[PDB]
């Protein structure tokens, strides 16, 4: 099991505590000692604290530290919960690959945001039920009209050929 | 089948319902061809 | 070109459902939009992205051009075929037939044509009456009408044409570009 310091998954609790304040909406850069104080694991011993810095923090792929104080690492972008309409305005960005896991916790429940989004031009469609969310605008240009699905169902020729020739003969 | 094609057809269902229709039409012609399960009336009664 | 692309966008937005129309928002930029690239361009659902690609393979919008990276380009004439099919549907709605001739027996639910009247009618009381059913006949009049429904269906398809006039004009501009 390689090398483990004190209690198992002390780093995982440190990551959870860093995540909790950001979801709460109180965001501050925290030094490793400060996160340990929040977890109440600050007295883990000098060797164990050194082990966390040398191996546990290094092990994380996305770990980010501005300088003296560590910064939120799972999402580099701050969870503002605002300017969603602006994110939609850039269609190429398409909400900067927004994820459902990032949402429903940025600073409010997603259902409250969804009610605001439904009133706004923003529209929410989820191809994955819980994995991710997509924001898009179809505009008012699209028209339901009459029996549109039946009209598409009538045109099932696909590979069949000479249907266009019959239409051309009527056009002549 | 018509109701599905006319209204909200998934199309995966359409492939299967084709099989039910094809199976049923074949059963009218003969009830026991190779493979082709003998459609029964009730509690194992092969349809005449 | 841009004319054909805009034309397509209008129809495919009001055609395939919001989720499939979203696929065609990235397919409007018909380029190297392989399923791999479209897992970062559409960020859909892998197998479900492929499922709706087969829903757009009934019209082969991007021609599923096998290029491994796959490159999709829209050279299909299906978009022109679909608007022409809508015009054909308007003519079909106009030709739904008309009431024709009827006196209907309400009780037995049998309907009789006018030449049949020379036998349906009663000589002594001069009162139209049924044959197999013997109950007094009722002239269809409003009952069993194919004329009111035919006019209404034709009107509904015609109502789409002013909204579709912009798409028809875009098709005309594309035709001018072709010639
Ligand atoms: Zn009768």
């Amino acid at each position: 099991s390689g090398s483990s310091g004190y209690k198992f998954g002390v780093l995982a609790k440190i990551v959870n505590y860093m995540k909790t304040r950001h979801q709460r909406g109180d965001t501050h850069p925290l030094t490793l000692d400060e996160i340990l104080d929040e977890t109440q694991h600050l007295d883990i011993g000098l060797k164990q604290k050194q082990w966390l810095m040398t191996e546990a923090l290094v092990n994380n792929p996305k770990i980010e530290v501005i300088d003296g104080k560590y910064a939120f690492k799972p999402k580099y972008n701050v969870r503002d919960k605002k300017a969603l309409l602006r994110l939609l305005d850039q269609h190429d960005q398409r909400g900067l690959g927004g994820i459902l896991l990032e949402d429903i916790e940025e600073a409010l429940p997603n259902s409250q945001k969804a009610v605001k989004a439904l009133g706004d031009q923003i529209l929410f469609v989820n191809r994955p039920d819980k994995k991710k969310i997509l924001f898009f605008n179809d505009k008012s240009c699209q028209f339901s009209v009459d029996e549109e699905f039946q009209k598409l169902w009538r045109s099932v020729t696909v590979d069949s050929m000479d249907e266009e020739k019959i239409e051309e003969y009527l056009k002549r | 089948l018509r109701r599905n094609e006319q209204n909200g057809a998934a199309a995966h269902v359409i492939a299967e319902d084709v099989k039910l229709l094809q199976f049923h039409v074949a059963t009218m012609v003969d009830n026991e061809l190779p493979g082709l399960p003998r459609a029964m009336q009730k509690s194992g009664r092969p349809l005449k | 070109p841009a004319a054909l692309k805009r034309l397509a966008k209008y129809v495919i937005r009001g055609f395939y459902g919001i989720e499939h129309a979203l696929a065609l928002d990235i397919l409007i930029r018909n380029s190297c939009v392989k399923e791999e690239d479209m897992l970062e361009l559409l960020k859909f659902d892998r197998k479900q992205l492929r499922s709706v690609l087969n829903n757009l393979k009934g019209d082969k919008f991007i021609k599923c051009r096998m290029r491994y990276f796959i490159n999709y380009r829209t050279l299909v004439n299906v978009v022109k075929y679909k608007l022409d099919h809508m015009r054909r549907r308007i003519e079909t709605d106009e030709r739904d037939s008309t009431n024709r001739a009827s006196f209907k027996c309400p009780v037995c639910s049998s309907t009789f044509t006018d030449l049949e009247a020379n036998q349906l009618f009663d000589p002594m009381t001069g009162t139209f009456r049924c044959t197999f059913c013997h109950t007094e006949v009722e002239e269809d009049e409003s009952a069993m009408p194919k004329k009111d429904a035919r006019t209404l269906l034709a009107r509904f398809n015609e109502q789409i044409e002013p909204i579709y006039a912009l798409l028809r004009e875009t098709e005309d501009v594309n035709l001018a570009y072709e010639i």
